[PDB]
C-alpha cells in the first residue's frame, strides 16, 4: 500500500463539527465526515453525497438528490445505517439547539432558521430544511445567495444520524474516534494527545476509488526541532518536509536538494494581530501595577496607537525570522480578504479597496495591498502617529511606557524568534521609553487556555494575538463578518463578546463596522456588494483593529506527493484539508518537475472553471 | 473558520 507520512500541531478540543468552528477540528472531520458537494483537483464544486443538485428560478430554493450507495460507518468500519436525507434535517437542528459557533454560516440563510434559534418560534418544521424522501433534501433560504453552494463545503452542513445521537447523548463527539459515525473517505484509526492522528482508508466510502493512500499518520510536532522536517524525509519517514532557510542546517540541505526545493502559491488563509481590547486575565504579564494595566486598556482603544503600532511593525523583518531573508517577503499577507480573493470590474479587491482608503487620511496616501510585500512599515510615519497617541493619552492620565503582553510557546523557537523580531522593531521606531512588548514564553497547556481553546473573552490572557482566518465560503463577508458585535466568529479574541456591544466596543467604533456589514450584505449585484465590502474593508485597516501580517503558502518544501493530484477549494474543508485525491510517489519531486505541472495544471483550471461555469445553468429549474 | 498561526511553521 501507499502512505503518507507528515506532522500536525494542533491537537482537537472536539470531534463535534457540528458545534466547532476551530480548524482544529475541522481540518481532522474534513477527511472522515463527507457533506452534499466537494472540491475537485482545479477548484470546481463537484458532487459529493449529493450526485445531482438543482436551484429554482428565484435562487431560493436547493434541492439535492443523494446517491445511495453512501453509508455511516463506526470507528472500526463496521456499516451503522445509510445516508438519508433526514441527516442534514437532524445536522442543522442540532447546531441550532446546542448553539453551534458557526452558525453565523447559517442564521441569517435558512428560512426561518433564525426564528427558531431566538426563540421566537419553537418549531424545527418551519426552518427551511426538509427530508422530502429519503434521498431528497431541500434548502430554503431567505435572499438569493450565489455562494450558497459553496457553503454545504463547511462542516455545520454536514449530515449526522440522528438514531447515533440519541444513543450517544452528551458523549457525541468528544475527542475519541468512537464518538462520531463516519461516512468520508477515511476512518480514524488513533487519536492519541500529543503524539500522533492516523487515518485508515475506509475500503467501502461510496468514492474509494479515489483516495490513493491507505495510511496517514500525522505525527505531534511542538516545535523544538525544526530540523526533524527534512531529517525524516531524506530517511524515507515523511512524505514532505517544510525547510526552514534561517536554519543551521539549510547551507547543506540547500546544496543537497538544489533541484528539488518547491515553494507553494499563497492560499486564502489570512493571519493578521489584533489587540485585546477587554483584557480580563492578567495570570501571564510584566506589568507590575494597575496603573499599567490601566494605562494598557486605553491605549489600544485609541486608533492614533494602534496606527503606530501598525506603521512600527516591520513585516518583512517578521517573515525573515521564518522564511529567511531571501524568501522574507514571499508570505506577506496585506489584508484580512486576499487581493484577489473577488473581482469587481475586471479590477480585483485589493485595487479598489486601496481607492477607498482614500477617505481614511493622509496616512494612506497611494498604499499597495498586493502580496508579497510590505506597504504598512513606515517609520517616521509611525513616530508621527505616536506622538499624537500620546498626546491623547496622557492628557487622560495615561503612563508611559505602554506595555504590551505577547504569548508564545516555549518549545515554538521560530515563533520565538518572530515575536522577538516584532518586540525589536516595534520598540526601534517608537522607543523602549515609550512603547515594550512584552514576550511571555507559556507552556503548551498555559499557550492554549489562554489562546487558541479558551472559551470565553475573560479568559484571553495577553495585549496582542496573532491569529488567523479561513474561509467558510465565496463571498468577502467571511472574512469580514468575524469582527461584528452580534455574531463574529473572532470577536472573543479580541476580548469582546459577541451580543454585548459594550462600550469599549462602541469606543472603537465596531458597532458602526458592524452596521455597515448589515446594509453590505443586503447587496445582491456581485461588483457593488464587493465595492461595498471593499470600502468596509478599507475602514476595518484604517482601524488598525487588526494589522494584517501573512498568509499560509509561500513556503519552502520537498515533496514526495504527486504535483496537483489532491482537490483544491478557495474556500471550505474539502480542498488541502482532504487527503482524498492525493497521491504519493517514490521519486523526490523536482522544481522542474513541478514547474511544468504548475504550468499544464493552470492551463487545465481555466478550461474546468470555464466549463464549470457553463454546466450551472443546467442546474436551474 | 479559525486558524492557529502554529500551523504556518510547518504547513
Amino acid at each position: 500500500s501507499k502512505t503518507y507520512n507528515y506532522v500536525y500541531s494542533s491537537d482537537p478540543s472536539s470531534l463535534n463539527y457540528l458545534a466547532e468552528n476551530r480548524a482544529a477540528t475541522s481540518d481532522i472531520v474534513a477527511n472522515l465526515v463527507d457533506g452534499l458537494l466537494e472540491n475537485d483537483q482545479y477548484g470546481n464544486i463537484i458532487p459529493s453525497l449529493a450526485e445531482d443538485w438543482t436551484v429554482s428560478q428565484d435562487g431560493l430554493t436547493y434541492t439535492y438528490k443523494l446517491r445511495k450507495d453512501a453509508k455511516w460507518f463506526t470507528s472500526e468500519g463496521e456499516e451503522y445505517a445509510p445516508v438519508t436525507a433526514q441527516d442534514f434535517v437532524t445536522g442543522l437542528q442540532y447546531a441550532a439547539d446546542k448553539k453551534s459557533e458557526a452558525l453565523y454560516l447559517v442564521q441569517d440563510s435558512v428560512a426561518g432558521l433564525d426564528d427558531y434559534i431566538t426563540g421566537k418560534t419553537s418549531d424545527f418544521s418551519t426552518v427551511g430544511v426538509k427530508a422530502l424522501d429519503d434521498q431528497t433534501v431541500q434548502y430554503t433560504l431567505v435572499k438569493p445567495e450565489l455562494y450558497w453552494n459553496s457553503k454545504t463545503l463547511a462542516t455545520i452542513l454536514f449530515p449526522v444520524n440522528a438514531d447515533f445521537l440519541k444513543s450517544k447523548g452528551d458523549d457525541f463527539g468528544k475527542a475519541d474516534p468512537s464518538s462520531i459515525l463516519y461516512n468520508g473517505p477515511f476512518l480514524m484509526k488513533a487519536l492519541v494527545s500529543k503524539s500522533a492522528i492516523e487515518y485508515k482508508k475506509n475500503p467501502n466510502y461510496w468514492d474509494a476509488k479515489n483516495v490513493f493512500v491507505d495510511d496517514v499518520k500525522l505525527t505531534y510536532y511542538d516545535g523544538s526541532d525544526q530540523e526533524s522536517l527534512e531529517r525524516n524525509f531524506t530517511a524515507g519517514a515523511y512524505t514532505t518536509a517544510r525547510l526552514f532557510p534561517n536554519s543551521s542546517s539549510y547551507e547543506g540541505i540547500k546544496e543537497k536538494y538544489k533541484n528539488n526545493i518547491i515553494y507553494s502559491m499563497q492560499n486564502s488563509t489570512s493571519y493578521f494581530f489584533n489587540f485585546n481590547l477587554d483584557r480580563k486575565s492578567y495570570n501571564y504579564t510584566s506589568k507590575t501595577s494597575d496603573i499599567e494595566k490601566k494605562s494598557t486598556q486605553e491605549a489600544v482603544l485609541n486608533k492614533n496607537f494602534r496606527q503606530a503600532i501598525n506603521f512600527a511593525f516591520d513585516r518583512t523583518s517578521y517573515g525573515a525570522q521564518s522564511e529567511g531573508k531571501e524568501g522574507a517577503t514571499k508570505i506577506l499577507r496585506n489584508l484580512v480578504v486576499p487581493p484577489n480573493f473577488v473581482s469587481i470590474k475586471g479590477k480585483d479587491f485589493g485595487e479598489v479597496v486601496a481607492s477607498k482608503m482614500v477617505n481614511y487620511g493622509k496616512e494612506w496616501q497611494g498604499i499597495n495591498f498586493a502580496d508579497g510585500q510590505d506597504p504598512y512599515y513606515n517609520p517616521e510615519k509611525a513616530k508621527a502617529k505616536f506622538a499624537e497617541a500620546k498626546k491623547e493619552l496622557e492628557a487622560k492620565g495615561v503612563q508611559f511606557p505602554i506595555h504590551l503582553d505577547k504569548t508564545v510557546e516555549v518549545t515554538d523557537k521560530v515563533g520565538i524568534q518572530g515575536v522577538s523580531s516584532i518586540k525589536q522593531s516595534i520598540e526601534s521606531v517608537l522607543g523602549s521609553d515609550n512603547v515594550v512588548i512584552d514576550i511571555q514564553q507559556l507552556t503548551s497547556d498555559e499557550f492554549d487556555s489562554s489562546g487558541y481553546f479558551a472559551q470565553t473573552a475573560a479568559q484571553k490572557d495577553y495585549d496582542l494575538y496573532h491569529g488567523g482566518w479561513g474561509p467558510d465560503y465565496q463571498d468577502p463577508s467571511t472574512y469580514l463578518d468575524i469582527f461584528n458585535t452580534n455574531s463574529g466568529g473572532f470577536l472573543q479574541n479580541l476580548g469582546l463578546e459577541p451580543g454585548e456591544a459594550n462600550d469599549k466596543a462602541k469606543a472603537v467604533g465596531l458597532d458602526v463596522y458592524t452596521q455597515m456589514l448589515e446594509e453590505a450584505n443586503k447587496e445582491q449585484d456581485p461588483a457593488k456588494r464587493y465595492e461595498k465590502y471593499a470600502d468596509i474593508q478599507a475602514w476595518l485597516i484604517d482601524s488598525s483593529l487588526v494589522l494584517p501580517s501573512v498568509s499560509r503558502g509561500g513556503t519552502p518544501s520537498l515533496r514526495r506527493t504527486v504535483p496537483f493530484a489532491a482537490a483544491y477549494g478557495l474556500t471550505g474543508t474539502k480542498g488541502v484539508e482532504s487527503y482524498k485525491y492525493l497521491k504519493v510517489q517514490d521519486k523526490i519531486v523536482t522544481t522542474d518537475e513541478y514547474a511544468k505541472a504548475r504550468e499544464k495544471w493552470l492551463k487545465e483550471k481555466e478550461e474546468s472553471n470555464k466549463k464549470a461555469q457553463e454546466e450551472l445553468a443546467k442546474h436551474v429549474k | 473558520a479559525i486558524q492557529s498561526e502554529k500551523a504556518r511553521k510547518h504547513n
